[PDB]
């Protein structure tokens, strides 16, 4: 195998919360 | 416990099929995924030329052929049911053919709910990423940058949790994804733009539009058309943004389109396959604008004809189409420009055997030569049939309906088969097609006063259940007895009861209504097939569903809902209750060995009861306290009890001082089969290992379980460990990971089970490999010849 | 088909491990009552019940009798064995229990200014963590088994790392003059926590912001629970109906009411039921256990999906096992009620009522 598939950990919930709270700045 | 598992017949159901240039850039290849097997054929004008078959340490759930830039021939992406993803290349140097793993890794997530619609795997048309839908609310993206040592798979949040289907759009500057999902308002088609840099979703090229309430299939039309086709139950729509084009062809109203394939490389023609074997052609008319791109004008659906019930379709060449089927035989058909006298453009060219789903089977000695034969109930709907298997020769007896139970009467020289056919309540229930139960030499209908004292509709598919008496020599349906309306026959046994010297056909049936969680009514009916007539000897009413029945030392042991009951056959020919056992949720499966009873439960594993002749009552000898969903149980011997659970695992329990520990069944053996075992039976197809148990699964796989001694098990376990270090797995999956007992609750390594397939593969490896496998092994230092003899002796069992 | 024979036929025909969840969901959806059972072995009021993680194999319970009992649900239901009493008892009422990710240890706290970490495999006390006032909340980090949060009556939400126990310096996530009644880690985001306070309502806190709450939903809350995916918060209030919030909205997504439901005279707990947490469970002062269904289309939901009767006193704690779709409830009475859609030995009631 010339490559391996690793699932990098990401913060789905925190990213969603930050985007939602930055969106509500109108 | 020490056990040994092999496969007498490899899986035959086709789970997937793709076409592409995999083995070479010039030849056309057909790749078929059969559960764990991957078959590679070269498509020649003389038919299909098999070029390779490779076993897979996993159930192939996704199989896609793709070719990124710089590749001479296509690469193959496989995802397994255990979430092993791999990218494979086919290299053929000289006379050596091997599959090279180009990439591999596990894409499972520590948390997440697997999607109700299942695992979905798609690849961008430009091979920019692989998109996987494995859990609700998440979409995994695997970048395909070859000039790297690491493919960084990452999740993207989905605002829509219940996604029905999803594809990648064609002709998009950025990888665009179009999917049909559902929300409280209904089903909608929506489009996103997948951003790798930001690892997120951006506004799609065209806005969402409301689709059919049962829209379930998305087709990405290639260039120059572009856009997508949404296929539901009543209409076919085409979306490209400002362009919307809907048709409602009545022809497709009678069934559901389940599979599709692209015939023309430009998307002009598509093949569609529905649930009752009808094959349609979907046409896309084009208009060339003045000095502009071509645009769709209309959609036309024409009924090409009838094939087997297709799980998947793939157009090969020159009008040849491969129909891969799960519930019936796979097929190669020809599409003709001119229809035949019946107005059918499809003529069958070739047929490929498929024993799956094997729902029941029996071992009988018809020739009386001391060598057993397996009679199995295969297929379903019009594809259902009886399969007679001997040592591997298979004979087919079409039934054109669903066979459920089978039992052999040697005295009557016949088989009793429970069958079901679908009927439409066209005013009662008329028919759908001629079948075994309607083309019997003689026929009869149940006339029972019980249950006379539950609504209907003009259009409703209902099951009509029959008991077929079938001759053992010609396999013609001698008789067909139709049970009451709304009555399902669940169990069938043939036995002599009490002092009565007659042999009966005993059927357990339940009054099934869709609105009720469990049946509240049922019957046990005793028929006698004498002098060509099948008369009803006796009829007993029970308050539940008779899920299982066995003969217990001249008595009848039945399972009525959650009760395990024992009846005796009186002199006046009437079943009389002897005893009951109530400590169950639902006693689905019953076995027996002397005074012992193995009871399989829906969700509470196995239980061991013993009958007390001197007390006339049951007693719970032991119970397995690990709750797992059972599909089949078997009594290996007085001590060991084998069972299969719905997550494709086998476990062997043992009847293990303090009274508390004596009443526990320890799971002394665990194994991941990768198959859904439907049926267990005792017998062998041929005439170190003690005993012989044949099991039949949903994929048409027939397997054999035997018992081993401690020394033999130790030797074979050492052989397995030595082989795993030598046999090069395809996809680089560990055999230990593949065979580990896997469940949504717990995962554990395999214990008390020898993979006989891995052992038998030892004969096929090269002599250097054989010698370095057996090195410093165990006593006299074992050589290759001794282990070859051992493996051949083991192979002799099947 | 709702019948079970159709499910069995479909499963044997297709052999896919996805019809089981659909069958169980459809069975629960059509229920108008549940099979009832009792668990005996506690000498006083039961104040805490917790299903073991990843299967609900065990049930750890505690209350006035100061003992932490470990029921084996399979064996206990068939009345084969008696609860395993973990060695190491509290000096006063036990108010909260928790497992870790693996069910290899059990945290127990309440009313004795102490949290005891037990080893369930050998039923031996492993560690002790001192507190300044009665403990009401215990939550174990879903990622790290060594990190656990605790809420006290003095109004402190603290984060302990058992890995450095001997030098006890709890990290104070929050400090208010009022008694914190509940704390729970986010099942999918360990850095986020949800706290229920007696005079400050429901709050969302970040582990990296030890004094400023991320959000304040709405104020009086006694219990707050995330769902399985951690995108919603179900909160119980001192005299108001149960309230469901989105993790980000800050406004009440739903409120749930029914005739006869009242929550004033005891500290109660709530939970989500179903495989996708489409159900709301809560005890009441009328001794009944109410179950609502979260509407699919988005604010008062009137009429409970089920009104489970059988408790002889106030119902406080409700817990749900999704693998078996089992409900364990407890309250002032010393018996623990079990509610199942399936039959169990020695049950009462049915699925139709």
């Amino acid at each position: 195998s010339e490559q391996i598939i690793v699932t990098e950990k990401t913060n789905i919930l925190l990213r969603y919360l930050h985007q939602q709270w930055d969106k509500k700045n109108a | 416990s020490y056990n040994y598992v092999v496969t007498a017949q490899k899986p035959t159901a086709v789970n997937g099929c793709v076409t592409g240039h995999f083995t070479s850039a010039e030849d056309l290849n057909l790749l078929i995924a059969k559960n764990t097997r991957l078959e590679i054929y070269v498509v020649t004008a003389e038919g299909l030329r098999p070029v390779k078959e490779v076993g897979m340490y996993g159930k192939i759930a996704v199989m896609e052929l793709f070719r990124p830039k710089g590749e001479s021939k296509d690469l193959l992406f496989i995802l397994t049911a255990k979430y092993n993803a791999c990218i494979l290349e086919y290299k053929q140097s000289g006379e050596s053919i091997d599959i090279i793993t180009r990439a591999h890794g596990n894409v499972q997530d520590r948390i997440g709910r697997p999607s109700e619609t299942g695992i979905i795997g798609i690849i961008d048309p430009e091979c920019r990423m692989i998109g996987l839908r494995l859990y609700d609310g998440l979409f995994k993206v695997i970048p395909l940058d070859r000039d790297n040592k690491e493919l960084k798979a990452f999740n993207i949040r989905l605002e829509e949790l219940h996604v029905i289907d999803v594809k990648f759009l064609y002709g998009c500057q950025a990888p665009t994804i179009c999917f049909v999902y559902q929300d409280p308002q209904g089903r909608h088609v929506k489009t996103y733009e997948v951003s790798l840099r930001e690892k997120e979703f951006n506004k799609g090229p065209w806005k969402q539009e409301n689709v059919e309430a049962e829209a379930s299939m998305v087709i990405a039309v290639p260039e120059p058309f572009g856009g997508a086709i949404i296929i539901g139950q009543e209409s076919i729509t085409y979306h490209n943004g400002d362009k919307y084009l809907a048709i409602a062809p009545p022809i497709i109203k009678q069934s559901t389109i389940v599979c599709h394939n692209r015939v023309d490389p430009n998307g002009s023609r598509y093949l569609l396959g529905d649930m009752e074997g009808r094959l349609f052609m979907l046409l896309l008319e084009k208009e060339e604008q003045m000095d502009g791109t071509v645009t769709l004008k209309d959609l036309r659906v024409e009924l090409l004809g009838e094939t087997s019930i297709a799980e998947c379709l793939t157009y090969l060449d020159n009008g040849v189409v491969f129909v891969g089927s799960r519930l019936g035989d796979s097929q190669l058909v020809k599409l003709n420009v001119d229809s035949n006298e019946q107005g059918s453009y499809v003529v069958a060219m070739e047929t490929f055997t498929n024993l799956g789903p094997i729902v029941d089977m029996c071992v009988v000695d018809l020739e009386r030569q001391g060598q057993g034969q397996l009679v199995t109930c295969s297929g379903a709907f019009k594809e259902g049939s009886l399969r007679i298997i001997r040592n591997l020769h298979i004979r087919t007896v079409p039934l054109y309906e669903s066979p459920r139970k089978i039992c052999y009467q040697e005295v009557s020289q016949c088989f009793g088969v429970l069958s079901s056919r679908i009927e439409v309540q066209d005013t009662g229930t008329t028919a759908l097609r001629p079948s075994a139960s309607t083309q019997a030499l003689s026929s009869s209908v149940s006339s029972s006063k019980l249950f006379s004292s539950h609504e209907t509709s003009f259009g409703e598919e209902v099951e009509v259940h029959n008991l077929l008496i079938i001759d053992q020599h010609t396999f013609e349906v001698l008789h067909a007895h139709q049970f009451l309306q709304n009555e399902y026959a669940l169990s069938l046994v043939s036995c002599k009861l009490g002092k009565d010297p007659n042999t009966y056909f005993i059927v357990g049936t339940a009054m099934v209504y869709p609105e009720e969680a469990e049946p509240k009514q049922g019957r046990i009916v005793v028929f006698q097939y004498s002098d060509g007539k099948l008369q009803t000897v006796a009829e007993k009413e029970v308050k539940g569903a008779v899920y299982s029945m066995v003969e217990f030392n001249g008595k009848l042991l039945a399972s009525i809902n959650s009760t395990v009951r024992l009846y005796e056959w009186t002199t006046e020919k009437e079943l009389r209750t002897e005893c009951n056992h109530y400590n169950n949720i639902m006693a689905l499966y019953l076995k027996t060995k002397g005074d012992f009873i193995l009871v399989g439960d829906l969700m509470r594993s196995v239980l061991l009861l013993a009958y007390k002749p001197m007390e006339g009552n049951f007693e719970e000898i032991a119970r397995d306290f690990n709750p797992n969903w059972m599909s089949a149980v078997e009594i290996l011997d007085d001590d060991n009890f084998l069972g299969a659970e719905n997550a494709f695992n086998l476990f062997v329990c043992q009847k293990d001082t303090t009274d508390e520990e004596r009443q526990h069944l320890q799971e002394v053996g665990l194994f991941h089969l990768g198959e859904f075992v439907n049926v267990f039976c005792h017998g062998s197809l041929v005439m170190p290992t003690q005993g012989s148990v044949l099991f039949g699964t949903v994929n048409g796989m027939i397997g054999l379980v035997t018992s081993l001694s401690e020394s033999w098990y130790n030797l074979l376990l050492d052989m397995q460990n030595r082989l795993n270090k030598v046999i090069k797995s395809v996809g680089k999956i560990e055999h230990s990971f593949w065979r580990s007992f896997h469940t949504e609750r717990k995962t554990e390594p395999a214990t008390g089970f020898i993979d006989g397939d891995l052992i038998e593969s030892f004969l096929d490896i090269s002599r250097p490999k054989m010698q370095e496998v057996v090195a410093n092994l165990q006593k006299r230092e074992a050589t290759a010849d001794d282990l070859i003899k051992v493996v051949e002796e083991l192979t002799r069992i099947h | 088909m709702r019948s079970v024979v159709g499910f069995l036929s479909q499963r044997g025909l297709h052999g896919d491990p996805l019809l089981t969840q659909d069958f169980q969901r459809r069975r629960l959806r059509g229920c108008r009552n549940l099979y009832k059972k009792d668990l005996l072995g506690h000498f006083g009021c039961v104040n805490a019940i917790e299903f073991s993680n990843n299967g609900g194999q065990w049930l750890v319970s505690g209350g006035d009798d100061r003992r932490v009992l470990l029921w084996h649900m399979e064996q206990a239901i068939h009345s084969r064995v008696k609860p395993i009493q973990l060695k190491g008892e509290h000096h006063s009422n036990i108010f909260c229990l928790a497992f870790n990710s693996g069910n290899t240890k059990v945290f127990s706290g309440g009313n004795d200014e102490q949290v005891i970490l037990h080893d369930v495999e050998s039923s031996e006390t492993l560690d002790v963590f001192a507190h300044e006032d009665a403990v009401y909340g215990l939550s174990v980090s879903p990622v790290n088994d060594n990190i656990f949060a605790s809420s006290s009556d003095d109004g402190r939400v603290l984060i302990w790392d058992i890995r450095e126990s001997p030098h006890g310096e709890p990290f104070c996530l929050a400090n208010y003059p009022s008694a914190f009644h509940s704390v729970m880690f986010n099942p999918v985001e360990p850095r986020l926590l949800a706290t229920a306070n007696s005079k400050e309502g429901v709050g969302l806190w970040d582990i990296r912001k030890p004094q400023s709450s991320l959000l304040r939903y709405g104020q009086s809350a006694m219990s707050v629970r995330f769902n399985s995916n951690g995108t919603q918060l179900l909160a119980l209030r001192r005299r108001l109906p149960p309230v469901l919030y989105d993790i980000h909205s800050r406004l009440p997504v739903f409120q749930f009411d029914n005739q006869g439901y009242f929550n004033s005279c005891t500290m109660k707990s709530c939970c989500f039921a179903g495989d996708r947490d489409q159900y709301i469970l809560s005890g009441s002062d009328d001794f009944n256990l109410y179950m609502w269904r979260i509407p699919a289309d988005p604010r008062v939901v009137n009429g409970a999906f089920m009104v489970l009767k059988g408790h002889r006193s106030i119902v406080n704690q409700v817990r749900f096992n999704p693998h078996t779709y089992m409900i364990c409830s407890s309250g002032v009475e010393k018996i623990i009620k079990i509610w199942s859609p399936y039959k169990q030995p020695g049950c009462t009631g049915d699925l139709d009522g």
